[PDB]
RNA sequence: UUGACCUCAAAUCAGGUAGGACUACGCGCUGAACUUAAGCAUAUCAAUAAGCGCAGGAAAAGAAAAUAACCAUGAUUCCCUCAGUAACGGCGAGUGAAGCGGGAAAAGCUCAAAUUUGAAAUCUGGCAACAUUUCUUUUGUUGUCCGAGUUGUAAUUUCAA
RNA sequence: UUGGAUAUGCCAUAUAAAGCGCUUUCGAAGAGUCGAGUUGUUUGGGAAUGCAGCUCUAAAUGGGUGGUAAAUUUCAUCUAA
RNA sequence: GGACAUGGGUUAGUCGAUCCUAAGAGAUAGGGAAGCUCCGUAUGAAAGGCACGAUUUUUCGUGCCUAUCGAAAGGG
RNA sequence: CAGAAGAAUCAUCGAAUCUUUGAACGCACAUUGCGCCUUUGGGUUCUACCAAAGGCAUGCCUGUUUGAGUGUCAU
């Protein structure tokens, strides 16, 4: 079974001949399989197919990576890898500025904030 | 008052199948479906009819990305890769 | 088009129009040879620019 | 399929006039000129000038299409836009 | 200087239309190409009639994708077998599913062909 | 300041120079469409009172609205129904056409959020009105403590869901007795819930 | 009739997939409570309606 | 003639935003009839159902153009009480609140109208730098240009002053 | 993972800002809105309770309100658009 | 056995659909409507083009003039 | 059942895929119908044909750019 942390430290030219070499040994197992197979053979579709997600999911990960790299610290990025919580929570103000306050706020907060204070009995 | 001799005539769609809902409920010379008001942009929905409701409501279908979104919230709306 | 009529027209409603006296105290301005001398007065005395 | 209309490839696809390609770049005549100083364009006269005109006879001077469609991806022009602003 | 109208109608002026010039790009990767060769050809058809066609009219059957048309299977099975076909007819069976029949060259023996594929 | 003149002008609607100018207004705003962007406020004093600041992220419409009562949508004028019911012509919208034109301006401008409106003109077929609007999504309305609060959720169509100032004045916002209606629901919904505790 | 559209020959393939029985293999799983298809169809007696 | 400005357009211009679903509970609009009155037309059903629009995790309401007539209380909401009471009603059938008082919870505030005028002190965006992260997905900072803005953006003031 | 404290480190131009106290002083306070008539619709609101349409349209110790309409004169209270 | 079960079976440059318009539907401009939506189809719309030039103050000048859907019996 | 051999029809879940559609967005649609833009690639075949990728809805807001006006002037 392809394994993929092998599968990550390679590059993706090598990937790319793997990918093509499994999708023409799933032809020739389906091939097999509707010429009359055993179950070894119909059994190695399956893993195939596994095989080929494995794979491709290497090759789109260190793309979506590599996209990150190119974009990071810009202000503008691709929609897919901006944040996706909700479509309110994109909408919603920010915590920076949901604190915005006007001069006379801040100067009441400065001179009279909430005391700690106590009671004797 | 004619039974008989004259559903023989009767070979004509008043209806086809909607392209929104699915259903053999699209009428032709309308152009709307009678089920869900396609091509409008609501959906055909009463209050009379809370049966047809909960026919195709919520919930009724997949909700593949509710469920998604239901995981994600339990756990915070987190992203990343775990150490 | 239907802005440049709206444009003439109303240039043609105040002309026809009786204009009231505190408006049409705005259709006296000043004349052409006092006009180039008050504001040869004021390119002496306009504000600092941002820059400056 | 249906039948093709003349006029669409050929000859009338690979060759454009100077007027048209002047619409296709949304540029003045001087400019054009410029760019074409600037790069290496050049008119080139089709072997049937009847047919790249699709049919019309009047004098044209011809440039590639993909000459221009390769001048509009040029950043000269949209510094010169930008003079323009300036 | 005041300009001649000699139409008697005003027609919208023409301004500049600018190209788009994103600041970034929509999607980060590209698709990769989403009807390639082996999504093409799905299996070829080892039924009765198919080998009669195979035997004398020197052409194969195939199992082909929904999406896939004439060209893109003579692409296909040129690129997958090495065979250039001389004639491709398609059908939609009454399964749903799509078949291709493709006539091979004189240059090409279909049983050849069926016997390296592994289905004959 | 010249606001205060503003004000003190405006309060003399019916003298020479506001006949004029009104008959001047209403016909270039007949003119245009019946909603139509306005560069700037044509009352800027009016506008300022009520919360529109000379900055990117504030907008002007102006749109007039067909007065008169309002006309029963039955057909044919028939209603189908007991003899206090058969009344077509003389019945009045609950809601101003204040309201009205604020309703018709949220719509027009899905993006924006309704601040308020104010009353400009009016002849024997419209009334006309500029509303007041801020772009939620502007960072220099975001950014700006005084105006946050209209970027909340909560505060989507606050015009049509009765919020703005003519809305609550329409249904009956007040304290004091002269109300007593009040939120007409929720004070009718307070006595008809019949209250039945545990221990009875 | 011999004109179809292409959406019509879609949902008349699905309905014949659909018009099989049930493989025999099923009957023998673990806590299975199937036995009959019990969605057969049959062209004169129930129609498709589309 | 060039320019400035105003107004109004165009662009697959740069970057954003809106719809749809859901609708138990929220705010509105629109709006009946069966029913009751032993008939029935006002009335009742009901400011309800159906219809339509718009929200939130709650909504709405809210810091008195509020009560009271006291030795005075003191934003709003909800509970109990007031109270089936004052009152409305072919004064018929029926309908029907509020102040107080007790409790749950409590929290207050922001502009407009002021000449900064010895100084638009204010802010979006482009660019480039850094920084930051529930996060390479988030959120800012500083510099520099272009603009917005004197037909008024900051600071100061809100009547309790 | 978060919270409020604590230990110090660094950055912070109070050349600032703020509360309080007395003024022989001054004190800008939101208009087709208030109010009135009228017609609908509402309310327990009854000489209109609220809302809406139309007509008329304020004011500057002015404007509301004090649950029987009017004129007048006081008194409380509150300070809308 | 049109029933039940298992497989197999429909191959197009030329045959149709697609193209065109018909009655008719139906956006847009606009105007209504508390709204759902209604009306409207070249209308009270700035509703798009084409050609010439030693390159013009290397900041463009000079001319010339109607969606779409809707026919497997219509047209082609 | 067959079947292979960090297993699993396991749980969790922060990375991805997510066909044709649908508010549904190039125009349509009882038509896998009809278009346009940019780039790239293909082959006995190269001015041809084909394929792939990325795009083209409407309203509104900020800004940019290009404009129009016997609108207001300056000059
Ligand atoms: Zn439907």
């Amino acid at each position: 079974a392809l394994k993929t942390f092998e599968l990550r430290k390679q590059s993706q030219e090598n990937l790319a001949e793997q990918l093509q070499e499994l999708r023409q040994e799933l032809a020739s197992l389906r091939v097999q399989k509707i010429a009359g197979g055993s179950g070894s053979k119909l059994s190695k579709i399956k893993t195939t197919r596994k095989d080929i997600a494995r794979i491709l999911t290497v090759i789109n990960e260190s793309n979506r990576l590599a996209a990150r790299e190119a974009y990071k610290n810009k202000k503008y990025i691709p929609l897919d890898l901006r944040q996706k919580k909700t479509r309110a929570i994109r909408r919603a103000l920010t915590p920076y500025e949901q604190s915005r306050k006007t001069l006379k706020q801040i100067k009441k907060e400065r001179y009279f904030p909430l005391r700690k204070y106590a009671l004797k009995a | 008052t004619k039974g008989t001799q004259s559903f023989g005539m009767r070979h004509n769609k008043s209806h086809t199948i909607c392209r929104r809902c699915g259903k053999r409920s699209f009428h032709i010379q309308k152009s709307t479906c009678a089920c869900c008001g396609y091509p409008a942009a609501k959906t055909r929905s009463y209050n009379w009819g809370a049966k047809a409701k909960r026919r195709r409501t919520t919930g009724t279908g997949r909700m593949s990305y509710l469920k998604k979104v239901h995981r994600s919230f339990k756990n915070g709306f987190r992203s990343g890769k775990p150490a | 088009p239907e802005y440049i009529r709206l444009q003439r027209r109303r240039k043609i409603l105040n002309l026809r129009l009786k204009v009231p006296p505190a408006i049409a105290q705005f259709q006296k301005t000043l004349d052409k040879n006092t006009a180039t001398q008050v504001f040869k007065l004021l390119n002496k005395y306009r504000p600092e620019t941002a820059a400056e | 399929a249906r039948v093709k209309q003349k006029g669409k490839a050929g000859a009338a696809r690979i060759y454009i006039t100077r007027n048209q390609a002047l619409k296709k770049l949304q540029l003045t005549l001087a400019d054009f000129r410029r760019i074409c100083i600037l790069k290496g364009v050049y008119p080139r006269e089709p072997k049937n000038k009847k047919k790249a005109n699709k049919g019309s006879t009047a004098p044209v001077t011809f440039y590639y299409t993909k000459d221009i469609q390769y001048l509009l991806h040029e950043p000269i022009v949209q510094k010169f836009r930008e003079y323009k602003v300036f | 200087a005041k300009k001649v109208r000699t139409s008697t109608t005003f027609r919208r002026p023409k301004t500049l239309q600018l190209s788009r010039k994103p600041k970034y790009a929509r999607k980060s990767v590209a698709h990769a190409p989403r009807l390639d060769e082996y999504k093409i050809i799905v299996n070829p058809i080892n039924s009765e009639s198919a080998m009669k066609k195979i035997e004398d009219d020197n052409t194969l059957v195939f199992h082909v994708h929904l999406k896939a048309n004439k060209f893109t299977i003579k692409e296909a099975v040129r690129k997958l077998y090495s065979v250039e076909p001389v004639k491709i007819n398609t059908l939609i069976r009454p399964n749903g599913t799509k078949k291709a029949f493709v006539k091979l060259s004189a240059d090409a023996d279909a049983l050849d062909v069926a016997n390296r594929i592994g289905f004959l | 300041g010249a606001y205060k003149y503003l004000e003190e002008l405006a309060k003399k609607k019916q003298s020479d120079v506001n006949l004029f100018l009104s008959r001047v207004r209403a016909w270039e705003y007949r003119q245009m469409n019946v909603i139509h962007r306005a560069s700037r406020p044509s009352r800027p004093d009016k506008a300022r009172r009520l919360g529109y600041k000379a900055k990117q992220g504030y907008v002007i419409y102006r749109i007039r609205v067909r007065r008169g009562g309002r006309k029963r949508p039955v057909p044919k004028g028939q209603t189908y129904g007991k003899p206090v019911h058969q009344g077509v012509n003389h019945l009045k919208y609950q809601r101003s056409a204040r309201c009205t034109a604020e309703e018709r301006v949220g719509r027009y401008c899905s993006n924006l959020r309704v601040l308020n409106s104010y009353w400009v003109n009016q002849d024997a077929t419209y009334k006309f009105f500029e509303v007041i609007l801020v772009d939620p999504s502007h960072k220099a309305i975001r950014r700006d403590p005084r105006i946050n609060w209209i970027v909340n959720p909560v505060h989507k169509h606050r015009e049509s869901r009765g919020l703005t100032s003519i809305g609550k004045k329409s249904r009956g916002i007040g304290k004091g007795h002269r109300f007593n209606n009040s939120p007409q629901h929720a004070t009718w919904l307070r006595h008809n819930t019949l209250s039945l505790r545990r221990y009875r | 009739p011999s004109h179809k559209s292409f959406r019509t020959k879609q949902k008349l393939a699905k309905a014949a997939r659909q018009n099989r029985p049930i493989p025999q293999w099923i009957r023998l799983r673990t806590g299975n409570t199937v036995h009959y298809n019990m969605k057969r169809r049959h062209w004169r007696r129930t129609k498709l309606n589309i």
